[PDB]
């Protein structure tokens, strides 16, 4: 079994007040099955899409969720995780300069 | 120069519940995807179907649809015949394909990853198990090399089926695998040090130089990180600069790449 690594970071420069896209890069995950969220202040964003999962070139898995967002000074995005390999969900929060 | 990778993914859960899902590859831009609850497999560019006419392609996708039954079956039954005596949950991942030399001849590989670890390949005309597989996993290899028709299919896949194809692939993406798409690029940084961050994305193809400078002196103290794949195949990736108080005034950020046409990006900080 292996633990999911999440990296959280925009596609264009984060401009407070600009529609942009959020990317959750989530890898080195076994086995396959997980699930992932993204969130805006603590609460799903419905707007997700996922794309297909895959495999490296070492075998490992990795998955890339993305969203629209739009990034203000008053709200926090995050990446939230399900994996057999842990307890509790893992919740990485975007450093909002990704 | 390209590889083409047809990447499986099978899960076996129980007797009652398996699914097997798929993904194809040219280089790092995806060229189809074969879900378990499609019949059939879809293009995921509008050259996806390469050089091949209808039919072509209708007699190999319907190769894979009997296979993927086959596949389903044949580890079921070989995992009930087996040790230690029907062990689900089971994953299986494999990948297959050809390397592209032009000039030359392709080369082609099937591998086989068996609860995530490498176990199998087909070699030359039949199945091996690698070294420091499981032993037990000789039985079902030596019951699959029993199988001419199967080894026949996949010799033909791999040495002529595959190169074939993926040429026509070549010639029929050839603007996109070709096309440049220019890196933009930001600052930030966190902290008596800090790090100083250049974020580069939407650039392709994949090769960039991204550096940290003072006027013409490279910081060689510059780190990169991942290459981190943008949802529309570009690529991003952060380079970081460990600085003390003081030294960040008259840095820059630096960043080549074959779109720019030789106008790199200076950002300064
Ligand atoms: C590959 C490059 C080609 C380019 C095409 C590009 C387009 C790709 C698009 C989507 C691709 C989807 C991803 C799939 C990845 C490729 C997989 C390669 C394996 C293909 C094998 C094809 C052959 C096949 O279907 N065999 C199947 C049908 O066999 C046939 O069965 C018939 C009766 O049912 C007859 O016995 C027949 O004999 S005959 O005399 O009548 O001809 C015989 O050929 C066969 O059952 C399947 C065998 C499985 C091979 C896979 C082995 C996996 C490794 C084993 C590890 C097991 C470890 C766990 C054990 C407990
Ligand atoms: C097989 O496994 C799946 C878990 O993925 C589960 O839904 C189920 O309990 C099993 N199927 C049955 C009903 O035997
Ligand atoms: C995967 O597709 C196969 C073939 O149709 C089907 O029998 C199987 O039930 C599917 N698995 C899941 C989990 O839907
Ligand atoms: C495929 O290539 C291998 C060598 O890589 C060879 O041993 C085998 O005979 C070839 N099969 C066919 C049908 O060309």
């Amino acid at each position: 079994q292996k633990t999911p690594q999440i990296q959280v970071y925009s596609r264009h420069p984060p401009e407070n007040g600009k529609p942009n896209i959020l990317n959750c890069y989530v890898t080195q995950f076994h086995p396959p099955h997980i699930e992932i969220q993204m969130l805006k202040n603590g609460k799903k964003i419905p707007k997700v899409e996922m794309s297909d999962m895959s495999f490296s070139k070492d075998w490992s898995f990795y998955i890339l969720a993305h969203t629209e967002f739009t990034p203000t000074e008053t709200d926090t995005y995050a990446c939230r995780v399900k994996h057999a390999s842990m307890a509790e969900p893992k919740t990485v929060y975007w450093d909002r300069d990704m | 120069n390209y590889t083409f990778r047809c990447l499986q993914m099978s899960s076996f859960a129980n007797r009652s519940w398996s699914r097997t899902d798929s993904v194809v590859w040219l280089g790092d831009l995806q060229t189809h995807r074969w879900s378990n609850d499609s019949a059939t497999i879809s293009f995921t560019k509008p050259w996806s179907q390469g050089k091949l006419s209808n039919q072509q392609w209708e007699k190999l996708q319907h190769m894979f649809q009997v296979y993927r039954v086959s596949f389903t079956r044949d580890i079921q039954e070989l995992v009930k015949m087996m040790s230690p005596k029907e062990d689900y949950p089971i994953e299986i991942q494999l990948s297959a394909g050809c390397e592209m030399y032009p000039g030359n001849a392709s080369e082609s590989f099937l591998h086989v990853a068996f609860q995530g670890k490498y176990v199998v390949r087909f070699w030359g005309t039949s199945w091996q198990t690698v070294p420091g597989a499981p032993s037990w996993l000789d039985l079902p290899i030596k019951v699959l090399n029993a199988d001419q028709g199967t080894s026949a299919t996949v010799q033909m896949l791999l040495n002529d089926t595959c190169p074939l194809f993926v040429r026509g692939l070549l010639e029929a993406g050839k603007s996109d695998l070709e096309k440049q798409e220019k890196p933009v690029a930001w600052l930030s940084s966190v902290p008596g040090h800090r790090q100083l961050v250049c974020h580069v994305s939407g650039f392709y193809p994949k090769p960039v130089w991204v550096m940290w400078m003072r006027g013409d002196q490279e910081q060689q103290g510059t780190h990169r990180g991942d290459f981190l794949p943008n949802a529309d195949e570009t690529w991003y990736l952060q380079a970081t600069l460990d600085v003390e108080a003081g030294e960040e005034a008259g840095l820059a950020c630096r960043v080549k790449h074959s779109s720019l046409g030789g106008q790199d990006i200076i950002l300064y900080w």
